[PDB]
RNA sequence: UAGAGCACUGAUAGGGCUAGGGGGCCCACCAGCCUACCAAACCCUGUCAAACUCCGAAGGGUCCCAGGUGGAGCCUGGGAGUGAGGGCGCGAGCGAUAACGUCCGCGUCCGAGCGCGGGAACAACCGAGACCGCCAGCUAAGGCCCCCAAGUCUGGGCUAAGUGGUAAAGGAUGUGGCGCCGCGAAGACAGCCAGGAGGUUGGCUUAGAAGCAGCCAUCCUUUAAAGAGUGCGUAAUAGCUCACUGGUCGAGUGGCGCCGCGCCGAAAAUGAUCGGGGCUUAAGCCCAGCGCCGAAGCUGCGGGUCUGGGGGAUGACCCCA
RNA sequence: UCCUAAAAGGUAACGGAGGCGCCCAAAGGUCCCCUCAGGCGGGACGGAAAUCCGCCGGAGAGCGCAAGGGUAGAAGGGGGC
RNA sequence: UCAACGGAUAAAAGUUACCCCGGGGAUAACAGGCUGAUCUCCCCCGAGCGUCCACAGCGGCGGGGAGGUUUGGCACCUCGAUGUCGGCUCGUCGCAUCCUGGGGCUGAAGAAGGUCCCAAGGGUUGGGCUGUUCGCCCAUUAAAGCGGCACGCGAGCUGGG
RNA sequence: UCCCCCGUGCCCAUAGCGGCGUGGAACCACCCGUUCCCAUUCCGAACACGGAAGUGAAACGCGCCAGCGCCGAUGGUACUGGGCGGGCGACCGCCUGGGAGAGUAGGUCGGUGCGGGGG
C-alpha cells in the first residue's frame, strides 16, 4: 500500500491532530525522523493494511521507503490512533506478526461447541521479501476441549517461529445458557 | 472500634545536605536500618544514627551493590 | 539587561501570598504603576511568576 | 476472593488505564462515563447476555470486582462502615473494556450487548473489532 | 505522591501445561486410558491494590552564591490579646464518589473590608484595599432595547422550544453541518401492475407440524424471477405479503459514523414570572471586530497627617517622595 | 509499627490493621571460622518434612518476641578467651 | 496497673419524678432547614407468565429518576421559652382522581369490569372498640380519595394521651 | 612506547549466567606428602606446612557467540508548579513552563588506575 507522508519539524503535536494530520515517526536501525500522515487517509489504508503487510511511505523526497507501523498508540477515552510508528524495512530478516487464517470445519462445531482463537497473528522472524499474506491454520480435527499448539503449526519455507514452540494458537470452549445458569445461582 | 493508635512522629532521615558546612559531631542523618553508608570522616552507633567526625562538607557516593555512602571533606 | 517596564492591572488582592510577595522585591504599590528595573535573570524570575497581573515592556 | 476486609474510597480520576482494546472475541462493549461497577451489574449482565442467544458462544468478562463497598446500618459515627452489604465492585472509567462476545453471530452480539448495557449505570458504547492490537 | 508497572506482597478473567481430588471403561494381579468436571505449582493472553513497588515525574525542602532597603530580618527586654472559627478552590479520611455534614492539609477571602461596583436582592463567587475634598478624566467586573448608564452596533452561522428561563438512564425520518461505503440516465428509490412453480407434506418431531411451535441437516430444475423460504394467518392445510424479475417510472437514491442547537422523559401544596416588561434573520446561543457606559482602583487639582531625603549662626520654616 | 500523610519534616477523625508493660551471663564483648529457605535428583528405619550426597539456588531464610527499615562485602550459624 | 501512664489526697460509691443556682441554641428532645439513605410514586432494560401472543393484564435479574408525608443523618436560627398527641371548630391548597365528567386499549358480545390518559368544579355518611392516629368491624354509599399548610388551627376550645 | 601475566583498587550487570574455544616455559591453581607449626565437634576436603615429579581436567586469564538477563532512545502519551474557561454532579478542556512509566528502533557477552614480573 501507498501512504503520502510528510516531514515534520516544529509542529504542535496537539494542535495538528485537530488539523487533521496524524502525528508519528518512521525510522529504521539507522533511522529517526519526525513525520505525520492524513487521518483519512490512514484510516483507510490502516484497515486493510493493519500490521500485517508494508505499506510504502511517499515523502515529498520522493523516496518509497519499505516501512509497516512498529507500533500504534492508541488514545484512550473512546479509542482513537494518537500516534504511529514507521519502522522500515531494507535486506536484513525482521520480526513482524503474521496474519492467520483459520481454515476448517472444527469438530466442535458439530458437536455445537464454540470457535476460540488465541493468535490471530503470530510474531516471526523473516526475510522482507517474504510477504506471506496469510498460514494455513489445519483448524479441522479439533474437538471440544482440544487445542492447537504453536509447536503444531504448518511454518512457509524461509520462516522460523519466533516465539515459544508450544504457545497455544486455538481451543474450543462449551456454551454456556440453561444449565449453567440455573445451576450457578443455586451452587453458588 | 478498635484501631486508632500511632506511636508519634520520630522524625528521621536526612538531617544534613551535600554542599553544607559541618563542625565535629552534627549527626549528619538519622536512619532506620542502612539506608545510608558512613565513609570519609564519618561513622554510626546503636540506633544507626550517622554524624561527622571532622569538620568540612558533607557529601553523597551512590555505589550501586556496595550502597548510598556518605562521607565529609575536611578543609579549613 | 535591557530596561524593564512593569505595570501593575490586575490586583494580588485574594492571590497566592508568594505574589504579594513578589510585587514587593519588584516593588509594585498601587495599580495602573509604572516599574522600570533591569532585565536580570533573578528579577525576570519575579515579574515572570506574576505576569498575569502585570504588563511587561521591553525597553 | 481474599485479601482483608476493608478499603478506602480513592476518587476516580482520569479515564487513564481504566480502558484497553478488543483483547479477545469479536465485539466488545466500552463505558463513556466513570464509576464502581457492583456484582449484581456484572452477573444481571452476564445472565442477560447469555440467557439472550440460548447456547450463546464464549462470554468474556474482563473487568472484576474486588473494591470492598463500604456502608453504614441507618445509625451515625462508631467507627469504620461495616461495608460488604452491596459486596464489591471495580474501578471502571471511560474506554473500560467490560464485556466482550464471539463464536457469535454480530446481529446476537449488537443486541446482546446492548441489553447488558442497560443493565449497566453507565452510558455505553459498542466496537467492532479493526485490526487494533500492536505489530508490525 | 500523580501516573505507571507486576520485579516482591496479595487479588484476578480466559487458555495451555500438569500434581492432586471426583466420574466412567474394567479385573482387583493394581495398574492403564478417556473426561465439554474441581483445580495446586509453571507458561501465554489480560488486569486490580491506601497498608504492593522494577520504575518514577511536575513539585517541595535545604545549604552555598547573586538580585531583593522592605512597616524585610535578627537580638534583649516591656505590654497584649488569641486558644468555638467559617465559607471557598484544591488534595484525602469518614459519610452513601449524601448533607449550609464532618476531620486534616495547601492557599484564599470573611472574620476585623456588612466600605464601594457586579451578581435582582446576598459575610466570604467576580472587580477592587475607602486619609479628606471636587457638579473632572480613563478603565475593572459586569454591561450597553424599557425600568437602567452606555449599540435596537457591525459582519458571518445555529436554534422555533420561549429552548434561552438552565434534571437523569433512556427515547426520536426535529433541524442544520462534515467524512466513508452501496445503488443509478447501459435507466436507480417508492408507490403501482402481474407473477412469485414442482419435487418438498427438506429430514426429524408431533395428535398435527405442509416456507412460517421446535431441532438439526443445510439440492436440483425452468427462467427475466420464485428462497430446503420473513411475517400475518390455520387445528393442520388455504389464502395474503416480502426479498426477487420484467413493464411503469423518470431523477436521483440508500446506509453508516461524528458534530451544533432544540423535543420527549418533566407530578406539589397562599398568586404567577427569566429581577420584571417584553424579546424570535433576537433583546437566545456560537464565532470574529470596532465603540461606549461603569468602583471610593488609576490619572487630574487642592488640603490634613505620619515616615524618609535636601537648604539650614539660622532654632525655624520651605520643597520633594 | 505501618497506612491514612497530598515524594523534606509535621499533620486529624469513636479512620483502616497489628504489638509493648518483656526476655538473655549467654541471646553480651573481642578473636578466628562459617553461609540461607526452597526446588530437583539419589539414598537403611523416617520418606510431604528427621539425617547424609550431588547440582541449582543472592537473599523470597535467619536475625529472641508486632510491624517497618536494614542485612550473608553479617546484624545471621559455631568454637576459643 | 500514680495503667485516667505530666502523676489533685496518704485515704472515696450511688440516688433525686422533692429538687435548686450559674450558664448554652457552643448541645439532645418539638418544629423549621440541608440532605434523601428509609418512605410514596414515576420511568428504562425486559428473562418469563399469560393456550397461542414478552406490553389486554403482568415483569425476574439490573439500571435512571421525581417528590419531600415517614423513619433516619447533620446540629444552622430559636434554651432572658417556637406549647407537645388525639379530638372539636374553621377551613384553604395540591393532584400522583375515590366519586360524578370525557376518552384510548382490552384476553371489550351485552351488562359488569381491567388498565392508561384527560379532568378539581363540586362532592367524598352514620355508628361499635380504643386517648389514640392507625386499623378492625356493623349498616349504607355515586364514592365513603391520598397529601401540604410548624404531620394547619391550645392569645379558638378540649386535656382522654 | 607497546604486548602477555601476577597483586589490588575504582566504575557497580552494556562487566552476570550459559554453550564453544584457548594459555602453562613464565605467572597461577591443582598436584606429592602429612615429620615439624597448625587443623577439621569426621576427614589435611577447609585452614596449615615441607616441596620435586605431572596436567591445564577443575579454577582463573583471554577471545567468540546473544538464547536468558541487563542497558535503552526517539516519537507521542499519562500526570503536573503556574494562568484561565465549561457541566447539576461524577468530571471535562485550553494557554504557559515541566515531563515519566510502559512498548519500539537499538546497545552489551567489559572498561579502567597504580605497582610488580616477563619479551
Ligand atoms: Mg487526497
Ligand atoms: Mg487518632
Ligand atoms: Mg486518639
Ligand atoms: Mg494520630
Ligand atoms: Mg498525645
Ligand atoms: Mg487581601
Ligand atoms: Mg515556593
Ligand atoms: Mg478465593
Ligand atoms: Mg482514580
Ligand atoms: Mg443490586
Ligand atoms: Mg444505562
Ligand atoms: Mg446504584
Ligand atoms: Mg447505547
Ligand atoms: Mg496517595
Ligand atoms: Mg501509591
Ligand atoms: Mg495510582
Ligand atoms: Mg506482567
Ligand atoms: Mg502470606
Ligand atoms: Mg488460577
Ligand atoms: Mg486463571
Ligand atoms: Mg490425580
Ligand atoms: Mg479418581
Ligand atoms: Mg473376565
Ligand atoms: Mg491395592
Ligand atoms: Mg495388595
Ligand atoms: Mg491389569
Ligand atoms: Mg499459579
Ligand atoms: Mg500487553
Ligand atoms: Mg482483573
Ligand atoms: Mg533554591
Ligand atoms: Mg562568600
Ligand atoms: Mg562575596
Ligand atoms: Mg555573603
Ligand atoms: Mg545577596
Ligand atoms: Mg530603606
Ligand atoms: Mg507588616
Ligand atoms: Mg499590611
Ligand atoms: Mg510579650
Ligand atoms: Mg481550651
Ligand atoms: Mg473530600
Ligand atoms: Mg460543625
Ligand atoms: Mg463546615
Ligand atoms: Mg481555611
Ligand atoms: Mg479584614
Ligand atoms: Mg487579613
Ligand atoms: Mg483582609
Ligand atoms: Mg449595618
Ligand atoms: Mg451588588
Ligand atoms: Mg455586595
Ligand atoms: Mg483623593
Ligand atoms: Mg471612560
Ligand atoms: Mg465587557
Ligand atoms: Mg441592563
Ligand atoms: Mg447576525
Ligand atoms: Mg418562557
Ligand atoms: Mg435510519
Ligand atoms: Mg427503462
Ligand atoms: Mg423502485
Ligand atoms: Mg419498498
Ligand atoms: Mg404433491
Ligand atoms: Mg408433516
Ligand atoms: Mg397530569
Ligand atoms: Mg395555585
Ligand atoms: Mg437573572
Ligand atoms: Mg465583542
Ligand atoms: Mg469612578
Ligand atoms: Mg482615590
Ligand atoms: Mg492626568
Ligand atoms: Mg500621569
Ligand atoms: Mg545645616
Ligand atoms: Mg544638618
Ligand atoms: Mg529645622
Ligand atoms: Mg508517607
Ligand atoms: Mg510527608
Ligand atoms: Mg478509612
Ligand atoms: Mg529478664
Ligand atoms: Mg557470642
Ligand atoms: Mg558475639
Ligand atoms: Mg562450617
Ligand atoms: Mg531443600
Ligand atoms: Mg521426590
Ligand atoms: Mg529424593
Ligand atoms: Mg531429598
Ligand atoms: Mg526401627
Ligand atoms: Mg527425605
Ligand atoms: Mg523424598
Ligand atoms: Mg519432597
Ligand atoms: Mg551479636
Ligand atoms: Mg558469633
Ligand atoms: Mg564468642
Ligand atoms: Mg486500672
Ligand atoms: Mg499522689
Ligand atoms: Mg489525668
Ligand atoms: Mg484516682
Ligand atoms: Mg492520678
Ligand atoms: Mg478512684
Ligand atoms: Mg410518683
Ligand atoms: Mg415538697
Ligand atoms: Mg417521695
Ligand atoms: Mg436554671
Ligand atoms: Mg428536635
Ligand atoms: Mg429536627
Ligand atoms: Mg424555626
Ligand atoms: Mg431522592
Ligand atoms: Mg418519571
Ligand atoms: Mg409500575
Ligand atoms: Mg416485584
Ligand atoms: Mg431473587
Ligand atoms: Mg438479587
Ligand atoms: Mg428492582
Ligand atoms: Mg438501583
Ligand atoms: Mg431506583
Ligand atoms: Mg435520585
Ligand atoms: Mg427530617
Ligand atoms: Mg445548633
Ligand atoms: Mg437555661
Ligand atoms: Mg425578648
Ligand atoms: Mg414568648
Ligand atoms: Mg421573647
Ligand atoms: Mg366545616
Ligand atoms: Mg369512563
Ligand atoms: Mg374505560
Ligand atoms: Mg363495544
Ligand atoms: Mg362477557
Ligand atoms: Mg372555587
Ligand atoms: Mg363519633
Ligand atoms: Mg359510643
Ligand atoms: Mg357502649
Ligand atoms: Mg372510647
Ligand atoms: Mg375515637
Ligand atoms: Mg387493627
Ligand atoms: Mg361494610
Ligand atoms: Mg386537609
Ligand atoms: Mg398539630
Ligand atoms: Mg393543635
Ligand atoms: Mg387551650
Ligand atoms: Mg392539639
Ligand atoms: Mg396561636
Ligand atoms: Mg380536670
Ligand atoms: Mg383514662
Ligand atoms: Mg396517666
Ligand atoms: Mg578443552
Ligand atoms: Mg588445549
Ligand atoms: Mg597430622
Ligand atoms: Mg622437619
Ligand atoms: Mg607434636
Ligand atoms: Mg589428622
Ligand atoms: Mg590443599
Ligand atoms: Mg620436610
Ligand atoms: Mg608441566
Ligand atoms: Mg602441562
Ligand atoms: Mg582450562
Ligand atoms: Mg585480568
Ligand atoms: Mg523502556
Ligand atoms: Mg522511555
Ligand atoms: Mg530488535
Ligand atoms: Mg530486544
Ligand atoms: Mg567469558
Ligand atoms: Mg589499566
Ligand atoms: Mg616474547
Ligand atoms: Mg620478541
Amino acid at each position: 500500500y501507498r501512504l503520502k507522508a510528510y516531514y515534520r519539524e516544529g509542529e504542535k503535536p496537539s494542535a495538528l491532530r485537530r488539523a487533521g494530520k496524524l502525528p508519528g515517526v518512521m525510522y529504521n536501525r539507522h533511522l529517526n525522523r519526525k513525520v505525520y500522515v492524513d487521518l483519512v487517509e490512514f484510516d483507510k489504508v490502516f484497515r486493510q493494511a493493519s500490521i500485517h503487510h508494508v505499506i510504502v511511505l511517499e515523502l515529498p523526497d520522493g523516496q518509497s521507503l519499505p516501512t509497516l507501523v512498529r507500533q500504534v498508540n492508541l488514545d484512550k477515552r473512546r479509542r482513537r490512533p494518537e500516534h504511529v510508528d514507521f519502522f522500515v524495512l531494507s535486506d536484513e530478516p525482521v520480526e513482524m506478526y503474521v496474519p492467520l487464517r483459520f481454515v476448517g470445519t472444527p469438530a466442535g462445531v458439530r458437536a455445537g461447541g464454540v470457535l476460540q482463537e488465541i493468535h490471530r497473528d503470530i510474531l516471526v522472524k523473516v526475510s522482507p521479501r517474504n510477504i506471506p499474506e496469510f498460514i494455513e491454520v489445519d483448524v479441522s480435527g479439533l474437538e471440544i476441549g482440544d487445542s492447537l499448539h504453536a509447536s503444531d503449526l504448518k511454518l512457509p519455507p524461509g520462516v522460523e517461529l519466533a516465539v515459544s514452540p508450544e504457545e497455544t494458537i486455538a481451543a474450543v470452549v462449551p456454551p454456556e445458557d440453561v444449565e449453567k445458569l440455573a445451576e450457578e445461582a443455586a451452587a453458588e | 472500634t478498635k484501631n486508632g493508635r500511632d506511636s508519634q512522629a520520630k522524625r528521621l532521615g536526612v538531617k544534613r545536605y551535600e554542599g553544607q558546612v559541618v563542625r565535629a559531631g552534627n549527626i549528619l542523618v538519622r536512619q532506620r536500618g542502612t539506608r545510608f553508608k558512613p565513609g570519609k570522616n564519618v561513622g554510626m552507633g546503636r540506633d544507626f544514627t550517622l554524624f561527622a567526625l571532622v569538620d568540612g562538607v558533607v557529601e553523597f557516593q551512590d555505589r550501586g551493590r556496595l550502597g548510598r555512602y556518605v562521607h565529609v571533606r575536611p578543609l579549613a | 539587561m535591557p530596561r524593564l517596564k512593569v505595570k501593575l492591572v490586575k490586583s494580588p488582592i485574594g492571590y497566592p501570598k508568594d505574589q504579594k510577595a513578589a510585587l514587593k522585591a519588584l516593588g509594585l504599590r498601587r495599580l495602573q504603576q509604572e516599574r522600570v528595573l533591569e532585565d536580570t535573570p533573578a528579577i525576570r524570575g519575579n515579574v515572570e511568576k506574576v505576569a498575569h497581573l502585570v504588563r511587561v515592556e521591553v525597553v | 476472593r481474599m485479601k482483608y476486609r476493608k478499603q478506602q474510597r480513592g476518587r476516580l480520576k482520569g479515564a487513564t488505564k481504566g480502558g484497553d482494546y478488543v483483547a479477545f472475541g469479536d465485539f466488545g462493549l466500552v463505558a463513556l462515563e466513570p464509576a464502581w461497577i457492583t456484582a449484581q451489574q456484572i452477573e444481571a449482565a452476564r445472565v442477560a447476555m447469555v440467557r439472550h442467544f440460548r447456547r450463546g458462544g464464549k462470554i468474556f468478562i474482563r473487568i472484576f470486582p474486588d473494591k470492598p463497598y463500604t456502608k453504614k446500618p441507618l445509625e451515625v459515627r462508631m467507627g469504620k462502615g461495616k461495608g460488604n452489604v452491596e459486596g464489591y465492585v471495580a474501578v471502571v472509567k471511560p474506554g473500560r473494556v467490560m464485556f466482550e462476545v464471539a463464536g457469535v453471530t454480530e446481529e446476537q452480539a449488537m443486541e446482546a450487548l446492548r441489553i447488558a448495557g442497560h443493565k449497566l449505570p453507565i452510558k455505553t458504547k459498542i466496537v467492532r473489532r479493526d485490526a487494533y492490537d500492536e505489530a508490525q
